[PDB]
């Protein structure tokens, strides 16, 4: 009831599962242009008011808790960030997590990522690692 | 000192609302029976006025609000503006829990049955009083005169009721309600 | 103006105690001295402010 | 003290747009159709003195004069129930009646012959605002009343109070409907004209975008000189509302349009309202946010200016004010204009720093709002022009065929020549080479008679 | 045009402090004084810092 788990995981599914796909379909058809541009050439706020934007403009705004939807900007590009989810269940989780970020510039595309604040306690369920993956 | 929880005394009287707690000399709280709205809602929000105030608090309002009368003639015309004014009363003057503490409540001569009824469902469901007593005021003026037989004239502002009680059983069939009181006198 | 007025009125309208209400005010008054650049740390750009003002009533006259 | 403004109704429709504005700012303002503030209108924070006058202590009267050259529009606003509204000083009636009969050049002829007793009714109107701003003229510019009498009333205004602002709504003739009065568009040239040289604001209303909206949006087959005056008169409702409910900011007019007005040229508004809805779903007060508010605004069905589709000047906004009125959050509108610059909701001046400024406004205290949320949008662009150059070809279609020229060449102002259909034609081609050189960077030198 | 260069100038140095601003309204303001871009075209330090961070 107060750490509305079962309203953490449905906004994770519809943001981090994807599971609004009409939503993520609209967010994606209106910030494509902003995230095809280089990390250095992207801007972050802009990224940010873009997602806000299309979340809003999308099936996501009748989420109830597209609220607690924050932008993350992963310091990897899409594919670091899957080489690293991937190495996670093997052995090669600590020569993925000590890997650089990709210098690449990372397109929007790749460097989307979402973020969900948790607060103490209900961050004990939400945990950092949990987060991450 | 022993804290005795005191019943809660309310003498709903036809003009104004009386109350107070069991065992004191007169109602701790008496304020007319009229429960103001803001007329305005727009401009007085923003000043923290409540959407309603009841009892003192309306008279003290009227200038923004509409006032209402839940009870008319004596009669409770509405039970939900009634209830909460009640619980204004309740929590803001007397600033007691009634869940705390029993209600002994006053009624009207000849008071519906039916509307007896919703009280006491407003009364236990809202309040949660622990216990609580629905009373004919004349019958408590009655039992105030130490007398189990004779007639009591309650005359409010709204309403005037006369009531026979025999061995302190009220004559029903001797009962008589009349809708004249202080408040056709001040019209006159 | 009106974001530190909104977050001194839902303070005041929360608030608990007299206490709280006079650290929702303090608060209040920091954040509008903030945002009006009156704080120390916008001292150069208040009065880089104060010269884009001169500058237009110069422009202005 | 308030800016008081006085609104003149020109013509037949431009009366019975004056007379309905008035009737909502008495509504507005809970003013009786007598004059007199209704008991309920209790909130004394609205500033009736820009609008109205006080008649007596209780009784507000309207700061409008009614001007028509034919008496039949100033007896049927004197006809109303708000006929008690106005203070009858400030009613100005032709002793003629005859109007000008769809001729400008008539218009102004009699403008001039009753110049002496226009000007005393406009200053016995004056004399009962305390803080007179100047004049607002609702008119229509295809007849021959609101388009010519308002011109030469104009013209006598300018002459009397040359330091006065004058701003004018003048409803355009309809450019989609071939006008029965092959003379409209010579009427309509004259009265631009004056306008361009006696005017300093001109508010377009063109006939055509009234009866498309009314049927499209109103379902009204034929929309009505009267359905046209009672969606002016709510314009001019939503227009009033920040001297009605006054603020922290944009409480004077002139306050207002200084950031929207850069030369004496670019004096051609486009309007904006929102949300747009049908007179049937005021029902439920929608929740819409400033990001919602700035994609329905952006709508051109929303807009409440017929601006021509000009294709050889690449027409861009200027600048855009959007007056927002109801619950508005300071953060909502931040996000929301973050996000437009962000998706370039909004295209800016190429010559100079500009944004999409969004003023929030309350709603009348007397007035129930069924709308959470209401918005007026002021924007400048290029393309208002074109409404101007579709003018000017209109005259041109006329004048080029001499059609009912011999009308406006009874009157003194037509009589020998159609000089004011080509000084029309020509200040429209101005306007549009200025609009096309504002939306390019060398608008630094548009207006500049080397740049002419 | 000296009016407009002391602008740019004091322009691009409230440039520099919005991206050292607390207020995120602020930058979303600065953000939309140069929706066209104009005084970022004028401004060259208003052009640049946009572009780097």
């Amino acid at each position: 009831e107060e750490k509305e788990l079962v309203a953490h995981l449905r906004s994770i599914k519809r943001y981090f599962l994807m599971d609004q796909g009409d939503f993520f379909v609209h967010f994606m058809d209106l910030a494509e242009e902003e995230l095809r541009k280089p990390v250095e050439d992207i801007t972050p706020p802009r990224l940010e008011a873009l997602l806000e934007l299309a979340l809003r403009m999308s099936t996501a705004n009748t989420d109830p808790f597209k609220d607690d939807l924050k932008i993350d900007l992963m310091p990897h590009d899409l594919i670091t960030q899957l080489l690293r989810v991937l190495a996670i269940e093997t052995k090669q989780e600590k020569a993925m997590a000590h890997a650089d970020p990709t210098e690449l510039a990372l397109s929007g595309l790749e460097a989307f990522s979402f973020d969900y604040i948790v607060k103490w306690p209900l961050s004990l369920i939400i945990n950092r690692k949990a987060l991450t993956r | 000192m022993d804290d005795d929880i005191a019943a809660l005394v309310v003498d709903n009287g036809s003009g104004m609302c009386k109350a107070g707690f069991a065992g004191d000399d007169a109602p701790r709280a008496v304020f007319p029976s009229i429960v103001g709205r803001p007329r305005h809602q727009g401009v007085m929000v923003g000043m923290g006025q409540k959407d309603s105030y009841v009892g003192d608090e309306a008279q003290s309002k009227r200038g923004i609000l509409t006032l209402k009368y839940p009870i008319e003639h004596g009669i409770v015309t509405n039970w939900d503006d009634m209830e909460k004014i009640w619980h204004h009363t309740f929590y803001n003057e007397l600033r007691v829990a009634p869940e705390e503490h029993p209600v002994l409540l006053t009624e009207a001569p000849l008071n519906p049955k039916a509307n007896r009824e919703k009280m006491t469902q407003i009364m236990f469901e809202t309040f949660n009083t622990p216990a609580m007593y629905v009373a004919i005021q004349a019958v408590l003026s009655l039992y105030a005169s130490g007398r189990t037989t004779g007639i009591v004239m309650d005359s409010g502002d709204g309403v005037t009721h006369t009531v026979p009680i025999y061995e302190g059983y009220a004559l029903p069939h001797a009962i008589l309600r009349l809708d004249l009181a202080g408040r056709d006198l001040t019209d006159y | 103006l009106e974001c530190s007025w909104d977050e001194l009125w839902n303070k005041v309208q929360q608030a608990q105690d007299l206490d709280h209400i006079i650290a929702a005010h303090e608060v209040f008054l920091d954040t509008i001295i903030s945002r009006c650049l009156l704080d120390s740390d916008s001292r150069a750009l208040l009065n880089q402010l104060r010269a884009v003002f001169d500058q237009i009533i110069e422009l202005q006259n | 003290m308030p800016r008081e403004i006085i609104t003149l109704q020109l013509g037949q429709c431009g009366n019975q747009i004056g007379f309905e504005f008035w009737k909502q700012l008495c509504a507005e303002h809970g003013i009786s159709p007598e004059g007199i503030v209704e008991e309920f209108a209790t909130e004394g924070t609205d500033r009736k003195d820009v609008f109205f006058y006080q008649a007596d202590d209780e009784h507000y009267i309207p700061r409008a004069v009614l001007l028509d050259l034919e008496p039949r529009v100033i007896h049927s606003i004197l006809n109303s129930p708000y006929a008690k509204l106005y203070n009858p000083e400030n009613i100005y009636l032709s002793e003629h009646g005859g109007g000008a009969g769809n001729n400008w050049a008539s218009g102004f002829s009699q403008g001039e012959k009753i110049h002496e007793d226009i000007f005393d009714i406009i200053d016995r109107e004056a004399d009962g605002s305390d803080s007179l701003e100047g004049f607002v003229l609702c008119h229509s510019i295809a007849g021959g009343t609101g388009s010519g009498l308002g011109s030469y009333l104009l013209e006598r205004l300018n002459d009397r109070y040359p330091k006065k602002l004058v701003q004018t709504y003048s409803v355009f003739p309809n450019q989609d409907e071939m006008s029965d009065v092959v003379v409209q568009p010579y009427n309509s040239l004259l009265t631009l004209k004056r306008l361009t040289q006696n005017a300093d604001c001109v508010v377009v209303l063109d006939n055509t975008a009234l009866n498309r909206i009314a049927t499209d949006r109103l379902h009204i087959q034929n929309p009505s000189f009267s359905q046209i005056n009672q969606l002016v008169s709510t314009i001019m409702s939503a227009s009033t509302t920040t001297l009605r409910y006054p603020g922290y900011m944009n409480n004077d007019l002139i306050g207002l349009i200084a950031s929207l007005i850069p030369t004496p040229r670019l004096h051609f508004l486009m309007t904006g309202y929102t949300p747009l809805t049908t007179d049937q779903s005021v029902a439920s007060v929608r929740k819409t946010t400033v990001l919602d508010v700035m994609r329905r605004l952006l709508q051109p069905k929303n807009v409440m200016v017929s601006t021509g589709r000009d294709r050889q000047t690449n027409h861009c906004y200027i600048a855009i004010l959007n007056i927002i009125q109801g619950e508005v959050d300071p953060t909502q509108v931040h996000k929301s204009l973050q996000r437009i610059r962000e998706r370039k909701l909004a295209n800016f001046i190429p010559w100079g720093p500009a944004s999409i400024q969004v003023a929030l406004s309350r709603k009348s205290p007397y007035l129930p709002s069924a709308h959470r949320v209401s918005g007026l949008m002021m924007a400048n662009h290029t393309s208002i022009s074109s409404l101007f150059e579709r003018t000017c070809r209109q005259y041109d279609k006329l004048r080029k065929r001499e059609a009912f020229l011999e009308q406006f060449r009874k009157e003194d102002m037509f009589k020998d020549n159609f000089d004011e259909m080509d000084t029309s034609r020509e200040i429209v081609q101005q306007l549009i080479d200025e609009y096309h050189a504002a939306t390019r960077p060398d608008y630094i030198s548009w207006g500049t008679q080397e740049q002419e | 045009r000296i009016l407009t260069h002391f602008y740019q100038g004091i322009v691009q140095q409230f440039l520099v402090l919005l991206t050292t601003s607390s207020d995120e309204s602020l930058r979303f303001l600065s953000f939309r004084l140069d929706f066209n871009e104009h005084y970022k075209a004028r401004e060259p330090r208003l052009r640049v810092s946009l572009g780097t961070r």
